[PDB]
Parts: structure tokens; sequence; C-alpha cells
């Protein structure tokens, strides 16, 4: 490195291309054995090597690999540098605008331009990781934040975690300040991009910043968001204010993650480090300014929703954000079940759960994928955690405000979107919820009995309701309560009517719900036998579709044998004849033989119950098999 | 419900 004037015999604009690559490797290696003890920290002809980049980063005649390696030298050239950052920034600016588009859908992957582009991004993350630097972290985020899920950001996120883990609190203050000041300042840009700044970079870093003095950031900034949240409501007078629902939104989203991580001994104690909501000079004994300022979340819950707005999606997820924050402060500081209840579950008629949810999305299921598909909605994981935690921290009054709200409002007074959202918090939480199932089932099974759930026939939500319902039976055992019967009748008639599926493995599963839905759980049946006849009896020599009524009669048989054809509006002299006659349809095994397999159980029933019909049904069977004996010896 | 807020 001392021979730096002789070294300047290379790096010329007129150089052999393989040697334009080869020269970089020597300085790229040297700093890895040297660790920047010369030609780096304001020492040697550092200004000359650092200005040589102004000639190189201006060339046009290149692949992305001279440039790709050049950006990989930066981790050393701006380690510890207190100046010349504007010399770097202007060539980074001229590089990024030329080589990379505003959106990645410019390219199908495997076109060479894209493989070179993603390699520049790899080389910049390789550069970021061991720069540990706020200059590069800032400059990277504004290249990422332009659309969602477009460069496989799940690889980029790993670099943020890695620098958040391995570094000092003072460097991490520099990181966190630079990305905060970027988000805080209101120089005009698209609101969607403006969300993604916190949401898809800053927030990812916060979750992984080091355990101690992470409080130093929040204690330095906390006054800003609190002073922001208390105003602007008289200025919703034009559409550009979507840039503002974004700021309040992000400002809820940079503190719930700080109620997360942080110790109980800082957030509720005799000594209030975070006493900065007030001046804190006099309020050093005890922390309660949180429960002074929960009012801010309250406004974000209970705003009487506007009559004619045009930002409703951003309104919705704003209401969600402050609700997450209300979870996060309460589940830390407000330790009573009385204040976990709090306002948090207990509203005046500007009711919470009616506000958080879009009321027009058809929100349909898929029983056949490829939970985090449509459970991917806001709040759901937080609320499973909220109830799960307090189940370890011990009553019907908590769910009374929920189950009987969605239950007694069977009417359109709540939309179906609300009822399914409430029901989802049951389904994923049965093992947390067993004690109350007796009075919860009247609401919860009424949902699956209601004439619409969005399901075209059976769908995964009814499957989850009926599975949870059955799963309660051992401890809860609801039978014979006055509504249970008339709903169970509607369940069985529906579950059986729509049982079929084009895919054999799915059809076999629907059928297996019935087997336990009777034998483990109802006397209260009124078995839908008037259907069952139509599910088999429609003659055609190449029908497979008779077979379902065979299989289904095999379920209503195998459950310790309830009787067949009592008073159901159909005649035994026709009904059983068809059920035998099916075994003429010899084209398919499951059509003909399965009818005989059922009948060999029917005789065992009627003979052992000593009823007269075996005097006739034995003759029906015998008459038909004779037709095979003379004509089809194998069948 | 302002007294489920506060204290």
């Amino acid at each position: 490195l001392q021979h730096w004037k002789k070294c300047d015999s290379w790096w010329a604009k007129d150089s052999p291309l393989e040697t334009k690559m080869a020269v970089l490797a020597l300085l790229a290696k040297i700093l890895q054995i040297d660790s920047s003890v010369s030609f780096n920290t304001s020492h040697g002809s550092f200004p000359e090597v650092f200005t040589t980049y102004i000639s190189l980063l201006a060339d046009t005649k290149l692949d992305l690999h001279l440039k790709g390696q050049a950006v990989t030298l930066l981790p050393f050239f701006t380690s510890l540098t207190g100046g010349s950052l504007e010399e770097l920034r202007r060539v980074l600016e001229q590089l990024i605008v030329a080589h990379f588009p505003m959106q990645s859908r410019e390219f199908p992957p495997g076109t060479p331009r894209f493989n070179n582009y993603v390699d520049c991004m790899k080389k910049f993350l390789d550069a970021l990781e061991l720069s540990q630097s706020p200059m590069l972290l800032e400059l990277m985020t504004e290249v990422l934040c332009r659309e969602q899920q477009h460069v496989m950001e799940e690889l980029f996120q790993s670099s943020f975690r890695r620098i958040a883990r391995r570094g000092s609190c003072v460097t991490q203050v520099g990181l966190l300040e630079s990305v905060y000041e970027m988000f805080r300042k209101d120089d005009p840009r698209l609101s969607f991009t403006r969300q993604s700044f916190v949401d898809r970079s800053l927030l990812t870093l916060l979750w992984h910043c080091s355990l101690d003095a992470l409080r130093e950031f929040f204690s330095t900034i906390v006054v800003d968001a609190i002073d922001v949240l208390k105003s602007r409501f008289t200025k919703l007078n034009e559409s550009t204010f979507d840039t503002q629902i974004t700021k309040k939104m992000g400002y809820y989203k940079i503190l719930d993650v700080m109620y997360s991580r942080l110790p109980k001994d800082d957030v509720h104690a005799k000594e209030s480090k975070i006493n900065q909501v007030f001046h804190g000079s006099c309020i050093t004994e005890g922390n309660e300014l949180t429960k002074t300022l929960i009012k801010l979340c309250y406004d974000a819950f209970t705003e009487n929703m506007a009559g004619e707005n045009q930002l409703l999606e951003r309104r919705r997820l704003y209401h969600c954000a402050a609700y997450n924050c209300a979870i996060s402060v309460i589940c830390c500081v407000f330790n009573e079940l009385k204040f976990y209840q709090g306002f948090l579950f207990s509203e005046k008629p500007e009711k919470n759960l009616l506000i958080f949810e879009n009321l027009i999305d058809l929100k349909r299921r898929y029983n056949f994928p490829v939970m985090d598909e449509l459970n991917r909605h806001e709040c759901m994981a937080p609320l499973t955690a909220l109830v799960k935690h307090m189940h370890r921290s011990l009553p019907r009054d908590l769910p009374s405000w929920m189950k009987f709200l969605h239950g007694k409002l069977g009417n359109p007074i709540v939309p179906l979107n609300i009822r399914l959202f409430l029901a989802k918090l049951v389904i994923n939480t049965e093992e947390v919820f067993r004690p109350y199932a007796k009075h919860w089932l009247s609401p919860l099974l009424q949902l699956a009995a209601s004439e619409n759930n969005g399901g075209e026939g059976i769908h995964y939500m009814v499957v989850e309701i009926v599975a949870t319902i059955l799963s309660w039976t051992g401890l809860a055992t609801p039978t014979g309560v006055p509504k249970d019967e008339v709903l169970a009748n509607r369940l069985l008639n529906f579950l059986m009517k729509h049982v079929f599926h084009p895919k054999r493995a799915v059809f076999r599963h629907n059928l297996e719900i019935i087997k336990t839905l009777v034998e483990c759980w109802k006397d209260c049946l009124s078995i839908p036998y008037r259907l069952i006849f139509e599910k088999f009896s429609g003659k055609d020599p190449n029908s497979k579709d008779n077979s379902v009524g065979i299989q289904l009669l095999g379920i209503v048989m195998a459950n310790d044998l309830p009787p067949y054809d009592p008073q159901c509006g159909i005649q035994s002299s026709e009904y059983f004849q068809a059920l035998v006659n099916n075994m003429s349809f010899v084209r398919y095994k499951e059509v003909y033989a399965a009818a005989a397999e059922v009948l060999g159980l029917i005789l065992r029933y009627v003979m052992e119950r000593k009823n007269i019909l075996e005097e006739s049904l034995c003759e029906l069977v015998a008459k038909q098999l004779k037709q095979h004996q003379n004509t089809m010896e194998d069948k | 419900v302002d007294d489920l807020l506060d204290m």
C-alpha cells in the first residue's frame, strides 16, 4: 500500500477487462489481512484512491461486475469516515438510477439483466453486513421500499437481523436514528411507500436490536409520537392526508414492538426510566403516564366511523394498529384481569370488533392448498397470545361480551364477516377454552347451522366448527338442551346433502365426519333417510353416483344400528327393493358389491331386533341373487 | 367506559 504512485500505473480507463477485475482482488484481500491500519482512516493518499472511484463509477462500457465488485470495496473505504460521504452518495445516486428500475417486473428471471441485478443486490448486502453503517442502511432501504414482495425481501431481512444482533448500542442508535428521521420527516412521497419505510425495514430491525440500551432510542424519541397522536382531526379536508393516517399508523407500530422485548422492571416499577411523556423532572417516582395516555388508543378504537369517506382500508388498518398497541401496553403494565378487560373488551356502542374488519371481501376458503393463509389478517396472533397468557394468570364475564354478542346477533346486525372473525378466535384456542363450551356451543354451532357461511356446500370453516364442537364432547357433553336438537337436525341434513367431492380422498374425509358426528355425539338425530334413498336409487347402468347412498347408509348402520325407514314418508316395499336392485350395476365394484356389504349388516340388525321385515327383505335379496346364479356365476 | 381507562 505504500507504493501508491506506482500502483496508479493501473486503474486506467483503457485497461484489459479481465485485469480490470483482477486488480480489485488485491486491495479486496489486503484490507482483510490489514484491517484498515493505513490508506483508510484519514491516512496516506486515501483521497487519491477514494477520488479514483469518480473516474470508475462514471464508466459506461461495463457489465455489472466491475461495478458489482466496486460496491463491495465500500465496507472499508467508509468504515469510520467522518466526511467525503457526499462524494460517495452522488455516485451511489448516479449508479442506482441508471442500472435498477423503479419496479422489478421489468424482467422475467433468467434474462441476464435480472441475474446481474440480483447479484448487485447480493453484493450490497455482503457490503452492508460488515460495514455496520447507517449511511449504507439508509441508502439500501430506499432501493427496497417501492413495491411489496418483488426481490424476495425475505433474503434482505436476514442482513438487518445480523447487524441488529452483532454490534454496539451506540452504532445501533446511529442505525435507528437514521431510519427514524427518514420516516419522521414529511418531504412529499407516496403514502404506501411511506408505510413500507417503517413496516418493511425499521420494524424488522427493532425486533432484533440488542437487549440493553434499546430503551435509549425510545426514551430519546417518545415525546414526538405522543405529541403527534393528539391532533390533526380538523385537517382531514383533502385526500393528501393519507400521508398522515400513515404517520399515526407507523407511530403506533414503533412502540408496541417496544412494549414487546422490554423488561417489566422498566415499564412498571417505583423508578420510571421512561417517564418522558411528561417532563419527567418531578415524575420519577412510579410509572403511570401510560394509563394517563391510553386515551390515544381509545380515540383510535371508538371514532364514530365517517358517513362518506374514501380511505376506508387505511382507516381500517389504522384502527387495527392502535388496537395492537392497546394489547401491548395492557399485557405489560395493566396486570389486573379487570384492566385486561379494561376498555379493551367492554365498549359503549361505538363497538371495537365491528370497526377492524372489511365488510365486502367474500373471504372464501380453499380445502386444497399449495394457519397463515387468511388467518394472515391483523390482530389474530396477538389475541391468541392475550387469551393464552391470561389463561395462565387466573371466568365467563370475559367471553360474555364476545360469544353472546356474536350469538344473540344471529341477525345482519353483525355481518357474517364479523361472526367468522369471532369464531376464528375460538377454533385456534379450544385447548385454552374447554371450561365454557356448554353455553358457547349454542352460538358456535348456530353459526354452522346458519344458511350462509360463504361455503359452496361444505367448506373448511364448517369443518373447523364441527371439529371443535366434537372435540369438546368428552368434558362438555352437550345433549338434549332445547336448541341443540333443532340445530343438530339442520347440521346432519346439510353435512349429508353436500357430502360428495370430485376427489376420492376428500369425499372419504367428509364421510368420516359423519361417522363421529353421529356415534360420538347425537341421539338427537331425526336421520335424513328421505334424502338417503335419492342418494342411491337413481338407475343408470354406468352410474358410479349411486355409491354415495350405499356408503352413507353404511354410516347410519355402523353407529350401533339405529332403525331404518320409520314413518319418513316413503314405502318399505319400494325403498329396500332399490337398495337390493343396486347390486345389478355390475360395471363398478363400489356400486354393486358395497350394496351387498350393507345388506349383510341389515339382516344382522332386523333378525336380532326380531322385527318382521327379514321375512321379506331376505326374499328380496334371494330373488335378486338368483338372477346372477343363472347368468353371472362370478358376480 | 372512561373509568376502565385511567386507574
